[PDB]
RNA sequence: CGAUGUCGGCUCGUCGCAUCCUGGGGCUGAAGAAGGUCCCAAGGGUUGGGCUGUUCGCCCAUUAAAGCGGCACGCGAGCUG
RNA sequence: CGCUGAAAGCAUCUAAGCGGGAAGCCCGCCCCAAGAUGAGGCCUCCCACGGCAGCCGGUAAGGACCCGGGAAGACCA
């Protein structure tokens, strides 16, 4: 369990 | 300061044939056979057994003190024999002869039966004593311990099974 | 180690001691032994057991030769009970009392290629809330990169059924000399007219 | 001038009692037997190695305290599946693969290597049923 | 019995065996049982 | 970086043991019952609900117990979002 | 936790030897399994047919094809 939340890396994706 | 050296004196009339890496005993109350290491030597003297050692190194040092005894031992059982005693302490504790068998009462809600294994003679002279004969030193400590555990002493009292000389040494409650 | 070959019947319950106890009727006599295992010959003791009686005709040659040996009548089906010496040439159901114990092996039904849930009792997936057409399926099979492969032994969809069960510990309610019969408490394995084996119980 | 190649030779049956040997004593040199490198003949890329029967196999001996730490190996490929079998009882339920394991481990390892084992015969017991092929009683 | 990788006598009682490749200290005191590990 | 999809949940588990329970023990400031403390042991087991996106935590009612961790903080070509 | 017991005249469960001791380990229980190529075993049937460790033709014991089906089953089995 790491207590510091951890960024997105990737956004989620769309049909652009 | 040295048992293995110290010379077997053995009563007349028991044998001791030599044999490799073992010993034979016969006397009155019946035979053993010792096993002993190839590298100790037994040796048949008139009246008397003596052991000797190949070197100094600390194994020989080590086998030759037990060689002794465990022939002496073997000596000792078939002229005299072995036995230990064991007293019952405790209130409704009892004991007696159940056939050939010995009869443990002591607080279970069951009695206790132990059977004499071959060459172990049980004897029941009081409620609260036992005795366990026979001419294997090695067994009889076994089977003695074997029903000292049945019913080992309280902590607290005076309760259980004793060896005969066993002191009582017990802890305060409250 | 005594044993017998059957066939399931069908289940009833029958009344005693104000009890009703829930019973299948299994058709186990006669069996006639013909072939004996033994430790020289064999290697291992036990008896060849033959059951249900058959039209000549459809019994080959290799067959024939088998029976003929033995003194017997051609038969449906030969299963052995091992470790057993009946000193007859034929068993019945003699051999079991009222209220001994026994065990019996039967071919269980087939439910064909079963899914998980019936199969294994998995959980399925929720059925609303979102859920995506998985609403029987597995869920994850693994990890990721370790192990990075499946185990063996995963339970999975795949047949189920159709396979040899025995169900063990079983009370012996009656049994009728009269008719063969013989009445076990419980459940067997298998659909009626199934063939089963009967033996006298492993438990203590 | 090319180097001598063997026509298929006749492979010699050959008989060792492993009573009291070492197990990996016993081991290589039965490989180098197998392999049939004590020929002056040897070609390493066809089978001409000899036979060998070994008779005494559960009679085997081995130095230290290998006989309760020894310990031998076999995973199934399940979770969990990874058996454990100590020397001692190796000896009590199966002993001719005592022998049989040591020499296979030393055997080259391709097509060629799994054969020569096969050329290997190894019994617990006085006997062996390999009269016919009336082995050559070796010493090793 | 105590575990504990420092095992030293404890009173005057206590003695240091050796036994089955451990070192252990018994003693007539109880307590003072002890074994390294 | 010509892409290694990211918390939590669901699903399915499998492993470690520094063991929550159940088994075997030593010591006890162990009378008994019940605890404390360390040793052995990973076979199996380890509940339902209120709050919150929560993991965690707190609380309710039970329990032999309501163990702690690893597997890309296991698991989105399996679902949720 | 012991019995017997040296080294080390005592003591020591250990250095020789022998006991007791876990839901754990090995076996026992249920299921699979000789592709276990190390391809096992038993019972029983067939037969040493023609032409030129081989090919070809007709058969033996037997099997498959086809068909009526089946608490067996996706097809297959
Ligand atoms: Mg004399
Ligand atoms: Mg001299
Ligand atoms: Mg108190
Ligand atoms: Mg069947
Ligand atoms: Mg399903
Ligand atoms: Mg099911
Ligand atoms: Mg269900
Ligand atoms: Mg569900
Ligand atoms: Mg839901
Ligand atoms: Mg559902
Ligand atoms: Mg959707
Ligand atoms: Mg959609
Ligand atoms: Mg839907
Ligand atoms: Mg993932
Ligand atoms: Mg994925
Ligand atoms: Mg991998
Ligand atoms: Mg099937
Ligand atoms: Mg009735
Ligand atoms: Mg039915
Ligand atoms: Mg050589
Ligand atoms: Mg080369
Ligand atoms: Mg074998
Ligand atoms: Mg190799
Ligand atoms: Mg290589
Ligand atoms: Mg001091
Ligand atoms: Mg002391
Ligand atoms: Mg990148
Ligand atoms: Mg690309
Ligand atoms: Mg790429
Ligand atoms: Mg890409
Ligand atoms: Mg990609
Ligand atoms: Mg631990
Ligand atoms: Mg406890
Ligand atoms: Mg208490
Ligand atoms: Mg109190
Ligand atoms: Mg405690
Ligand atoms: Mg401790
Ligand atoms: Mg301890
Ligand atoms: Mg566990
Ligand atoms: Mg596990
Ligand atoms: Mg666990
Ligand atoms: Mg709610
Ligand atoms: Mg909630
Ligand atoms: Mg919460
Ligand atoms: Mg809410
Ligand atoms: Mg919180
Ligand atoms: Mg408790
Ligand atoms: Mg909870
Ligand atoms: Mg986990
Ligand atoms: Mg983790
Ligand atoms: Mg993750
Ligand atoms: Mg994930
Ligand atoms: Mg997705
Ligand atoms: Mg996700
Ligand atoms: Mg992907
Ligand atoms: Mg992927
Ligand atoms: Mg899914
Ligand atoms: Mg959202
Ligand atoms: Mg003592
Ligand atoms: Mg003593
Ligand atoms: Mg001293
Ligand atoms: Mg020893
Ligand atoms: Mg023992
Ligand atoms: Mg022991
Ligand atoms: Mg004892
Ligand atoms: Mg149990
Ligand atoms: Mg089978
Ligand atoms: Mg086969
Ligand atoms: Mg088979
Ligand atoms: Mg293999
Ligand atoms: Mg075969
Ligand atoms: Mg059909
Ligand atoms: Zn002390």
């Amino acid at each position: 369990r790491r207590i510091r939340p951890r960024p997105p890396r990737l956004p989620r994706p769309r049909p652009r | 300061s040295r048992i293995g050296r110290l010379p077997i004196p053995v009563p007349k009339g028991v044998s001791v044939e030599v044999a490799p890496g073992r010993v034979k005993v016969k006397g009155p109350k019946g035979e053993l056979e010792v096993p002993v290491s190839p590298e100790m030597r037994v040796v048949v003297e008139e009246g008397v057994v003596r052991v000797e050692r190949p070197s100094d190194e600390r194994r020989h040092k080590s086998l030759h003190g037990l060689t002794r005894t465990l022939i002496a031992n073997a000596v000792k059982g078939v002229s005299e024999g072995y036995s230990k005693e064991l007293l019952i302490k405790g209130i409704g504790y009892r004991a007696r002869l159940v056939g050939r068998a010995l009869e443990l009462t002591v607080g279970f809600s069951h009695p206790v039966v132990v059977e004499p294994p071959e060459g172990i003679t049980f004897e029941v002279p009081e409620p609260t004593r036992v005795r366990v004969s026979g001419i294997d030193k090695q067994k009889v400590g076994q089977v003695a311990a074997n029903i000292r555990a049945i019913r080992k002493p309280s902590a607290y009292h005076e309760k259980g099974i004793y060896y005969a000389g066993e002191p009582v040494r017990l802890k305060p409650g409250k | 180690m005594k044993g017998i070959l059957g066939v399931k019947v069908g289940m009833t319950r029958i009344f005693r001691d104000d009890r009703a106890v829930p019973v299948t009727v299994i058709l186990a006599g006669p069996c006639p032994v013909v072939q004996r295992r033994t430790p020289e010959k064999d290697g291992y003791t036990a008896v060849q057991l033959g059951f249900l009686p058959q039209n000549p005709k459809r019994v080959n040659r290799p067959l024939k030769g088998h029976f003929a040996k033995a003194g017997v009548e051609p038969v449906r089906i030969l299963r052995e009970i091992r470790d057993f010496n009946p000193e007859g040439d034929t068993v019945t159901v003699e051999i079991f009392k009222p209220g001994e114990r026994v065990d019996v092996t039967g071919t269980s039904k087939g439910r064909g290629f079963a899914g998980v849930m019936k199969r294994w009792n998995f959980a399925g997936g929720p059925d609303s809330h979102g859920a995506h057409k998985i609403h029987r399926h597995p869920g994850s099979i693994g990890n990721r990169k370790t192990p990075g492969r499946v185990y063996k032994g995963k339970k999975m969809a795949g047949h189920y059924g159709a396979e040899r069960v025995t169900v063990m510990n079983l009370e012996v309610v009656d049994v009728i000399p009269e008719e063969n019969l013989l009445l076990v408490k419980g459940a067997v394995p298998g659909p009626n007219g199934g063939l089963v084996i009967v033996r006298e119980t492993k438990k203590a | 001038m090319k180097t001598y190649v063997p026509k298929q030779v006749e492979p010699r049956w050959v008989l060792i009692d492993a009573e009291g040997k070492t197990l990996g004593r016993l081991a290589t040199k039965i490989a180098t037997l197998l392999r049939g490198k004590h020929r002056p003949d040897w070609t390493p890329n066809v089978a001409m190695g000899d036979f060998v029967v070994v008779v005494n196999a559960d009679k085997i001996r081995v130095t230290g305290k290998k006989l309760e730490q020894k310990i031998y190996t076999r995973y199934s490929g399940y979770p969990g599946g990874l058996k454990k079998i100590p020397l001692e009882k190796m000896l009590a339920t199966h002993p001719e693969r005592v022998l049989e394991h040591a020499v296979k481990g030393m055997l080259p390892k391709g097509p060629l290597g799994r054969r020569l084992f096969k050329r290997l015969k190894v019994y617990a017991g006085p006997d062996h049923p390999h009269q016919a092929q009336r082995p050559e009683k070796l010493e090793v | 019995m105590k575990v504990r990788a420092s095992v030293k006598r404890i009173c005057d009682k206590c003695k240091v065996i050796r036994r089955h490749g451990r070192v252990y200290v018994i003693c007539e005191n109880p307590k003072h049982k002890q074994r390294q590990g």
